[PDB]
RNA sequence: GAACUGAAGAGUUUGAUCAUGGCUCAGAUUGAACGCUGGCGGCAGGCCUAACACAUGCAAGUCGAGCGGAUGAAGGGAGCUUGCUCCUGGAUUCAGCGGCGGACGGGUGAGUAAUGCCUAGGAAUCUGCCUGGUAGUGGGGGAUAACGUCCGGAAACGGGCGCUAAUACCGCAUACGUCCUGAGGGAGAAAGUGGGGGAUCUUCGGACCUCACGCUAUCAGAUGAGCCUAGGUCGGAUUAGCUAGUUGGUGGGGUAAAGGCCUACCAAGGCGACGAUCCGUAACUGGUCUGAGAGGAUGAUCAGUCACACUGGAACUGAGACACGGUCCAGACUCCUACGGGAGGCAGCAGUGGGGAAUAUUGGACAAUGGGCGAAAGCCUGAUCCAGCCAUGCCGCGUGUGUGAAGAAGGUCUUCGGAUUGUAAAGCACUUUAAGUUGGGAGGAAGGGCAGUAAGUUAAUACCUUGCUGUUUUGACGUUACCAACAGAAUAAGCACCGGCUAACUUCGUGCCAGCAGCCGCGGUAAUACGAAGGGUGCAAGCGUUAAUCGGAAUUACUGGGCGUAAAGCGCGCGUAGGUGGUUCAGCAAGUUGGAUGUGAAAUCCCCGGGCUCAACCUGGGAACUGCAUCCAAAACUACUGAGCUA
RNA sequence: UUACCACGGAGUGAUUCAUGACUGGGGUGAAGUCGUAACAAGGUAGCCGUAGGGGAACCUGCGGCUGGAUC
């Protein structure tokens, strides 16, 4: 399974999130095929909180790439 | 960490007027300017080529404060910086927030500034910021916190600022006892007993 | 479209297959010299045609062998 | 040391290996009926293993016994020998 | 717009000089260690050696909405009057059959010099779960756990005798695809479960419709894996020959797939000074250190690949393994035993013993992000998120601020006048970062349950899915970052050096002794070089020493050195491979040049910005990856081809 | 039951490491014995190759060189 997860790429107590193309059976920070966009949970000023790069967001779930409950709601924000 | 004590020894060893006492007396009637320090204050020598580099960085180092680690850093920064090696250096560590606090009079030395800034007494744009490194930019307001507003210190300062060569590039309200950073200093701004290429030269060594 | 690769042919005592020898010029890394280079192939020759001495061509094709993955494509050249 | 769940596994392996080498056997005995009958060039018993066989290597590769691949490459071979035969 | 801006030398051969030439030093850095010293915080790092052995605890479980049994409540009816017992009921949550996972995630670098890794290509393949499409899920049969009983065994457990279920197993029917085929034909599957329901029928369980989760056949995609080709990948030639399944061919077998992968036969082939084979060492790469660059050294953290799992070997199941916490056998070790036999594999996370100069807690939680299972709730997760210890490193802050001559005392030197410690202290005012106490205080939280509503679906307003509304609940860390108030300078300075290199000197004691020492060297009775004091210098919660790499070293010289005498022209010819080749015309386009395309993983280096009070740190975009492959243009030079000319 | 094959066993080599009575040279030494070989024409010019001899530096022969003094 291809999955659309949250790659942990922050530091300690400041978490910063990468929005990872990647097999289900690869590491949450290791190997990927692509990534696609962030999440930034404590942006403060001109720090984007949520970049998506829908274009690219789409092919994978045409090609069947299934969200964790993260990138789900994430994505219908970015959407909202 | 910090230099804690005597302090004409700093400016006898060179023998320039190093700005670590205020204004209100000459140094000449406070120390023995015309001697290094130590026992053997009043010999003869000629100082070597490395030697009177490094004075000359320790002078600049004396001056404001600065440990070589951050001034090492600080050369990096300035050497990392596009145009002279020279001109970008005084400006890195002219703008620090206890030298512009000097620089504003809330201080009569930078000595006060740092332990005036330090005890959270500045805050500048709004926020307060306790750290003597802070790097200012240009538009910058630096003012005293409210509750430091009638402090005798800054009080006494400001008048001893104005006997010590009014500073262009930034300007200061005496009643809200708050200061704008304008632009950073050029070379002209700056004194000229300085010899920033002294500077540059040994670090290449 | 299909990459053939040109060179001398230099022994031709098997069967069905014939050994071409590819010269190379790879500069050295450091001395930036030109050094002539080989490279033997043992390429396959379902007729054969080919002697000793004859400019040919191959292409890297099926391994159809343990050490025979190119197979000619015609005599450029021919000894006489 | 061990875990329940690996010591369950091991039993369900071992009575699935048991179940899969006998039908494992079956597709072996099968085919070498027909490569007897060829080696012996007797062709009227020839389709009759291979009819006979033909069932079986499906039924098996189905099940995933020997692979469809496999499957198909024996029925080509063994038709193509009794195909050679027939002459 | 930017991705660069970048290069120091000194001492030492001599009576003295120039050159050559080696040695040493000034620098940057480290997973560092040792000595002295020691306040805090952020970020990071933390067995480099014994791939040594491991006590103890956890690290892979989950599904009852697949199945059989047990446990059997709430709620009701009974003798007693509900103490205590008998019936209906099935809410649960459980050992075991089955499904999925366990091949992921995590650890280590032993082996491996090429079946590995890197780059660029190719085709013959397989690919669970996922997505899209297509055709189906029809009907039977025979068993076995669990369960009861018996026996054997110390245990690990094993063996009979009977019973039963499945989404367990196997027949039969069927085939949009699919497999083979003399293209005429032949062959191949499946499994049901839960919710709800308007009619119809019923054995009264249900049949039937719908929804969802499934399962089967197959196509395509994605992911992952397998395979092949060419180039590259340490030192040694005081290691020159190596290889008969060896190198090709033919037939057959074998693999998911080609292939000596295997075999039968035929031929005598195949590799190698362009370094085969052998020996020693070694995981490889992105990268890291140093350097102006070219280069040199290196392969921690993080990322990709690989190999390994106590040693050797082997297969089984499975889509995927020859499988760390799976199976079998052999071996060494440890342990239990009733002596007949059994159990184990921390190079998972803690921890222990041992080795070493040297590297940490028997911690908390699944809150977040992932992973597995599950319809969901939910469970597990030593992945992960955090916390404990260590100046181990980078960064940031503090240990006070101004005034203050009495130039106080004491110390040191003294020319005996004085100087120096020294505005330094004392004193007078002052602030109090950080630490302490108290108080307030975000965010990391996405969601779940319940109820309602709207939409979709279905014959249905029911069930189910999705979007909103209201309520209640989820933070391990943490006693949070952060913010206020109180108090008092109060809780906070040490290390190395002072002859030159190299910034910084006197005195006292010693007297070639003690000792110092990176080199020059010092010390044999007036030592700025030993030990101490004062003074100063540099650095600062750090300071020095060692160990190691690069630089300096143009001292392996491609950039960028030399060979008459300093080391260096073979004793001298000829000549093989190779290297290089006069001049003119034309062609070609490998080199060469320009452009385009694909690739050159991400992180890092660099440039411009953004967020932590700044920085370290994180991060956005760009640049770069100087390479390779293909294509398109050009023909000055080289290479090739063809034709000439005479130097 | 046969084929493959791990452990284990046998023989015979190769290589590498550590040791070994004794023996050879090399280096460093606070300096002892015997000479004085080279450096000046070093008191027989020196050196190179080779051969023989001698306690030792060395000597001698043969060829070669100047990196030899006087002239």
């Amino acid at each position: 399974m291809v999955t659309i997860r949250l790659a942990r790429g922050g530091s300690k107590k400041r978490p910063f999130y990468h929005l990872t193309v990647t097999n289900s059976r690869n590491a949450r920070d290791g190997r990927f095929v692509e990534r696609i966009g962030f999440f930034n949970p404590v942006a403060t000023g001109g720090e984007v909180r949520l970049s998506v790069d829908q274009e690219r967001a789409t092919y994978w779930l045409g090609q069947g790439a299934q969200p964790s409950e993260r990138v789900a709601q994430l994505l219908k924000d970015a959407a909202k | 960490a910090r230099y804690i004590g005597p302090k004409c020894k700093l400016s006898r060893r060179e023998g320039t007027d190093l700005f670590l006492k205020s204004g209100a007396r000459a140094l000449d009637s406070k120390c023995k300017a015309e001697n290094v320090p130590g026992q053997h204050g009043q010999r003869r020598g000629r100082l070597s080529d490395y030697g009177l580099q490094l004075r000359e960085k320790q002078k600049v180092r004396r001056i404001y404060g600065v440990l070589e680690r951050q001034f090492r850093g600080y050369y990096q920064e300035a050497s990392r910086r596009k145009g002279s090696t020279g001109e970008n250096l005084l400006q890195l560590l002219e703008c620090r927030l206890d030298n512009v606090v000097y620089r504003m009079g809330f201080g009569s030395t930078r000595s006060e500034s740092r332990q005036l800034v330090s005890h959270k007494a500045i805050t500048v744009n709004g926020q307060t910021v306790n750290i003597p490194s802070y790097q200012v930019k240009a538009g910058d307001v630096v003012a005293v916190r409210e509750k430091s507003k009638n402090q005798l210190r800054i009080a006494q300062a400001l008048e001893l600022c104005g006997q010590r060569g009014r500073v262009e590039w930034v300007e200061v309200d005496l009643d809200k006892k708050a200061g704008t950073f304008k632009s950073a200093p050029a070379r002209s701004d700056l004194s000229a007993d300085i010899n920033e290429n002294l500077i540059v030269e040994l670090y290449s060594k | 479209t299909v990459r053939t690769l040109t060179g001398r042919v230099v022994s031709d005592k098997m069967d069905k297959t014939v050994t071409v020898l590819i010269e190379r010029r790879v500069k050295h890394p450091i001395y930036g010299k030109y050094v002539k280079r080989s490279t033997k192939l043992h390429a396959h020759d379902e007729s054969n045609q080919c002697r000793i001495g004859d400019l040919v061509t191959i292409r890297e094709t099926r391994p159809l062998a343990k050490t025979k993955a190119w197979t000619l494509v015609d005599i450029v050249e021919r000894a006489v | 040391a061990n875990t329940p769940s690996a010591k369950k596994r091991a039993k369900q392996a071992e009575k699935r290996r048991s179940h899969n080498a006998s039908l494992r056997s079956m597709v072996r005995t099968y085919i070498k009926n027909v490569v007897k009958a060829i080696d012996a060039k007797d062709l009227e018993k020839a389709q009759a293993a291979f009819t006979a066989a033909v069932p079986v290597i499906d039924r098996m590769a189905d099940k995933g016994i020997i692979h469809k691949n496999k499957a198909a490459r024996h029925k080509s071979r063994l038709s193509g020998h009794i195909k050679a035969l027939s002459t």
